[PDB]
DNA sequence: CACTCTACCGATAAGCAGACATACCTCTCGACCCTGT
RNA sequence: AUCGAGAGGU
DNA sequence: ACAGGGAAATGGTTATGTCTGCTTATCGGTAGAGTG
């Protein structure tokens, strides 16, 4: 079983060694059945709340990922937005910025 | 579906992407899924009867 | 000095005060606007918020998930305060120091007045730090002085506007009542 | 806009969920049927009637929206 | 830093054997014994292929 | 600034804040709402910087100056300046050395209005 | 969508005008407006194939193969 | 909708919050990159827990020009598609472009057709924009000339490039090398090797780029183009058996599974006494107030006062709903919502009537029984997934 | 009004390498080398 | 802690 | 016996089909313009 406990040091997910706590991985069949039934609330709940959760920030004016938060060109961190993004997308944009591809996160709010 | 590096570099050199609400972003960025309970319908509160 | 600005704000309203009669809901939303507005100080682009006078349009509220509260996007118009470069402002001084004075211009409490630009006033030490000139004029508490701002500086840790005044000139005297 | 005037099960689930979440946030019930052990029963008995405080706003693929109150709509 | 038993590990120590090799590496093993009786969910099988789970 | 943005004149904040302080009795008598800290400070500031008593007369007499090609910014300047002399308006905006020879007349008009009121 | 026609998420394209038969017979099916069917049709087409090929049935082998053939046809093909 | 773009050197310089360049191996484990390691401190942010560490990027001063390996086709097509333009401010019709595969490096070739005759003064724009290195058919095209011809763009070229579907940025030449944070810790070995190569080449520089320097400006490019380039919280899996003496919507649950996992629910007014009579007898595990969590273990001498802001998670009892997940099956009917039933055994009870919607026989199959956490998810599972 | 002769676009095969092992989940059993001070 | 391989119930 | 660089090779060549896609020769098929 699993209520809470340790996670993976790399992907921030429940480990595969189910001897103690642990936790299974969400399979593609489960997502397929969920979108077939027509569910969006519990899907996002299991994808963000119980899974790896984190936070993200960007300038309202600038279009780069701002690392609290500070963007260098527009020093005024008074215009920032905090949207709920999982850790997978964070690792993805980190790896893309390491390769040399920037991301333009178009956000309305 | 296929090798991600070539499609990723193609999308990088394209630099043109529209605001779409498919499975992409809903299961990878945390966006609300646009099918089922999260379809195109709002829940504005009404003040006239309250 | 006081500017009328219209700005959208997403105000949070609980559901324990949901009744049938509408005047109670209106009073509730108004007092919630007031209690939510009397919590911040000011902004960088807009200035000091003073108060709200009249509501313009009422907007339908949206429900928030995982918390069970409805958010009301309402379009209102309010009053603000902003001081510009070169705008002469009247202020009262409270605390006097060796290198300058701490004058009060309404809500702002960190208007610095440098002493190097003070050709006629001289410092008199003692219990009450005062400045006296040839014209037999004093600057102390409850005394208003007319200064010209030469620059403004923002502080993000204190959320205040640092303005530097200027006192150099010819034949500068205090205001006389008529 | 809509001639059938039939509520979909997904919108019904959404409105029952948000009604239960609202009644679970220290708020009184519109009907005089308090005393239940679970908020699901309260939400069900509330939607079983016609007096619902919130309505649904449908969206059109053309780029517009049409309002439809729950008072004129019928539930199965 | 010591080895701690995990979830499904429990029992009565039946033998503690300690030994070493020629390279100067001390070894040590503890054996734990549990006795079990068929309980619901345990699979049985015959000599001819049929296979089932105890259910009652 | 929005489309409905106009700079306020003096003594209007005095009147509005006096109304708010008159309501403050019932506002503090109700334990549901807490009293703010900016209203009393702003009202002290406006009583320390109060010069006028009627907005309608001064507005109707300054409106011809609005017709003469004067915006509301310098309007608030001359309102909070109690402007009347040439040295005062010279020390207010030092960029009028080339137009004082024509601007002296609005200053005399402001002096006459302040002496009348 | 709410209009009753089958819509696509991209470019707001239309695939069908109404999901459901409009013959002389009439039944209140469980299919509603905000219900996905492409995924439903995908699963409901992948299910029969699975059975036909999991069993070694040679009669069902020919039937399965024809279905497999129709699922692999391409825009560009040669001889 | 997220949009992709190229990383220009100015963007990397703006994103890099550190001003010092990374030149030593010990600089990779400094403090301004977060706290992903077991030992160390931070100077930039200082978030002590690893859950708040996001990571900080870096940059390395690299004055040598390097082509983009995987974007040589983009440059090829963008150079081939433009119309013939003489003057870029505000006989050349047979020009062709090709590549050479020299030790894996993809260098651009500006080769003239053999039918045309070579003239020393031709292409005067290339002469005034850069010095002609090779006077033969093999001319090494340096990236500086490409950047200089692409730096000033006219209006018609900008319009045609915005219409074709591409856009040139100042990122084709890698000047500032972005270094990933220490969140990942062979890539480190290749990074160390390339750092040694670039520092050796930089120490072996004297003057402008000439042939004597271009002979040593090769191994860097080859080393660049040769080798340099989800779980869920709630879970339960056990063997299932048969139980035909209970309703279809009822499913059994063991003791330890029900004891470990809980059900989140918000405090309400209609259940003010029930929550109290549940929390006083020590059946719950913990409760979260605001941003901090307090456990319900032994040691508390004070009564747990009820507050609508303090959320609690109740142990699963008769009246909870859960959905199950089976071995992959096309049918969505396999997912179903069933009420939980309490018993003493360790196995799950599934009635034989649920064998046609699912595909699990009582031969040792495994299932994945999940738990809804949010109340909206509770409504979703009780209305949609119900039988 | 007939002839020849090589620059140019196709269609061709025609050759060239890769590319791929549904998915949920369990358990145990070993994991870079040569050389200098 | 990490990786790879082998043997398994579906 | 441990720190630092990035290497260490042993020739060998008879033993998944079946495919998609990318890059080169091969075949014509013109299509002009030297002549006539
Ligand atoms: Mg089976």
């Amino acid at each position: 079983f699993r209520n809470t406990g340790p996670v993976h040091p790399l992907t921030r997910q429940p480990v595969a060694d189910r001897k103690r706590f642990g936790g299974i991985k969400f399979g593609e069949m489960e997502r397929d059945c969920l979108i077939a039934h027509g569910a969006s609330a519990n899907l996002h709940e299991r994808l963000f709340t119980l899974s790896d959760s984190s936070q993200m920030h960007i300038c309202r004016k600038c279009k780069t990922y701002a690392n609290g938060p500070y963007c260098r060109v527009c020093v005024s961190s008074d215009h920032v937005v905090r949207v709920y993004v999982p850790y997978g997308a964070k690792l993805l944009c980190q790896e893309l910025f390491s390769m040399g591809i920037t991301l333009n996160f178009d956000t309305k709010l | 579906l296929i090798a991600p590096r070539k499609c990723f570099e193609k999308a990088a050199e394209k630099c043109h992407t529209d605001s779409l609400s498919t499975v992409v972003g809903s299961c990878s960025w945390g966006k609300r899924v646009d099918v089922g309970t999260g379809s195109q319908f709002e829940l504005l509160w009404n003040q006239k009867e309250t | 000095m006081f500017l009328k600005v219209q700005l959208p704000w997403n105000v949070m309203i609980p559901a324990e005060n949901m009744d049938a009669k509408g005047l109670m809901l209106k009073r509730a939303i108004l007092v919630e606007l007031l209690e939510a507005f009397a919590s911040k100080k000011a902004t960088k682009e807009l200035g000091y918020y003073v108060a709200v006078t009249t509501l313009d349009k009422i907007g339908e509220g949206k429900i928030r998930e995982h918390t069970g509260e409805v958010l009301f996007p309402v379009m209102f118009s309010g009053m603000t305060f902003k001081i510009f470069k070169g705008e002469i402002i009247h202020g009262v001084v409270h605390k006097v120091l060796k290198h300058g004075v701490f004058m009060r211009c309404g809500p702002i409490e960190n208007v610095y007045l440098s002493y190097t630009k003070m050709p006629d006033y001289k410092y008199i030490p003692g219990e009450n730090p005062i400045f006296m000139n040839e014209k037999t004029s004093r600057i102390q508490v409850e005394t208003t002085v007319r200064v010209v701002v030469i620059g403004i500086k923002w502080m993000e840790v204190e959320r205040e506007f640092q303005a530097l005044a200027s006192l150099e000139g010819d034949y500068l005297g205090p205001l006389s009542e008529e | 806009r809509k001639t059938s005037k039939f509520m979909t099960k997904y919108e019904r689930a959404r409105i029952l969920g948000t009604r239960a979440l609202q009644i679970s946030m220290n708020a009184p019930v519109m009907v005089e049927l308090e005393g239940e052990t679970d908020p699901l029963e309260i939400a069900m008995k509330e939607l079983r009637q016609r007096k619902i405080p919130f309505t649904i706003r449908r969206y059109l693929p053309d780029g517009s929206f049409e309002e439809w109150g729950v008072d004129e709509l019928i539930v199965e | 830093h010591s080895i701690k038993l995990k979830h499904t590990e429990r029992g009565i120590v039946q033998k503690v054997v300690l030994s070493s090799n020629d390279e100067g590496k001390n070894f040590a093993a503890v054996s734990l014994r549990q006795v079990r009786s068929p309980c619901l969910g345990d699979k049985f099988s015959s000599m001819h292929g049929q296979k089932g789970v105890l259910g009652y | 600034l929005p489309e409905n943005a106009e700079c306020m004149m003096d003594c209007e904040a005095f009147q509005i804040l006096d109304g708010i302080k008159g309501q403050l009795v019932g506002l503090s008598e109700d334990p549901s709402i807490k009293i703010p800290v900016s209203y009393d400070r702003a009202l002290a500031y406006v009583e320390s910087c109060v010069h006028y008593t009627n907005p309608q007369s001064v507005r109707k007499v300054l409106e011809p100056l609005k017709t003469y090609g004067i915006s509301d910014g310098e309007m608030c300047v001359i309102a909070n300046a109690s402007s009347e002399s040439v040295d005062e308006v010279l020390a207010f905006i030092p960029s009028l050395k080339t137009k004082k020879e024509v601007i002296n007349q609005p200053l005399q008009d402001a002096l006459e209005e302040l002496s009348k009121l | 969508t709410n209009d009753g026609t089958v819509r696509n998420t991209c470019s707001n394209s239309v695939i069908q005008f109404k999901y459901g038969v409009d013959s002389e017979r009439g039944h209140q099916g469980l299919f509603e407006a905000g219900e996905p069917v492409g995924v439903l049709a995908a699963t409901a087409m992948s299910n029969p194939a699975y059975k036909a090929v999991l069993d070694s049935s040679p009669n069902s082998n020919s039937s399965w193969e024809l279905m497999k053939e129709v699922l692999l046809c391409k825009v560009n093909f040669q001889n | 909708g997220i949009t992709f773009a190229l990383a220009s050197h100015h963007e990397i310089c703006i994103q890099s919050i550190s001003e010092s360049a990374i030149n030593h191996p010990s600089q990779l484990t400094n403090a301004f990159l977060g706290l992903p390691l077991e030992f160390g401190k931070c100077e930039s942010c200082g978030a002590t827990e690893p859950d708040k560490c996001e990571g900080h990027f870096g940059y390395i001063q690299l004055p040598v020009p390097i082509y983009h390996p995987a974007h040589v086709n983009e440059l090829k097509q963008m150079l081939s598609l433009l119309c013939l333009k003489c003057l870029k401010i505000k006989e050349a019709s047979q020009i062709s472009i090709k590549d050479r595969a020299s030790d894996g490096a993809s260098y651009l070739e500006l080769k003239l057709p053999s039918r045309s005759r070579l003239q020393p003064g031709c292409w005067n724009f290339l002469e005034r924009y850069g010095y002609r290195y090779g006077s033969d058919y093999t001319r090494p095209l340096l990236a500086r000339e490409v950047k200089e011809i692409l730096r000033r763009i006219p209006e018609e070229s900008r319009k045609k490039l915005t219409a074709k579907g591409h856009i040139p940025q100042e990122g084709y030449i890698l000047e500032y090398l972005p270094v990933p944070p220490n969140c990942l810790s062979p890539s480190r070995i290749e990074l160390k090797d390339v750092l040694k190569k670039v520092i050796a080449i930089k120490s072996s520089r004297s003057g402008e780029t000439n042939f004597e320097s271009h002979k040593a400006e090769a191994s860097e490019m080859f080393r660049v183009v040769d080798t340099y380039l989800k779980g869920s919280g709630f879970s339960s899996r056990s063997v299932i058996t048969g139980d035909a003496y209970r309703h279809v919507n009822e499913v059994g649950i063991p003791i330890e599974i029900a004891q470990r996992i809980t059900f989140e629910e918000r405090v309400s007014v209609h259940n003010r006494g029930y929550l109290q009579k549940l929390v006083d007898d020590k059946l719950c595990l913990s409760y979260t107030q605001g941003s901090t969590t307090y456990s319900l273990r032994d040691g508390s001498k004070g009564h747990t006062e009820l507050k609508p802001g303090q959320v609690v998670h109740r142990r699963v009892m008769d009246g909870d709903v859960v959905f199950i997940n089976r071995p992959p099956t096309t049918h969505k009917h396999s997912l179903q919502a069933l009420r939980v039933y309490v018993h003493e055994d360790n196995t799950v009870k599934i009635n034989p009537l649920m064998c046609s919607p699912l595909s699990a026989d009582f031969d040792g199959d495994c299932v994945h029984l999940f738990y809804p956490q949010s109340l909206s998810a509770k409504a979703e599972v009780m209305e949609l997934f119900s039988v």
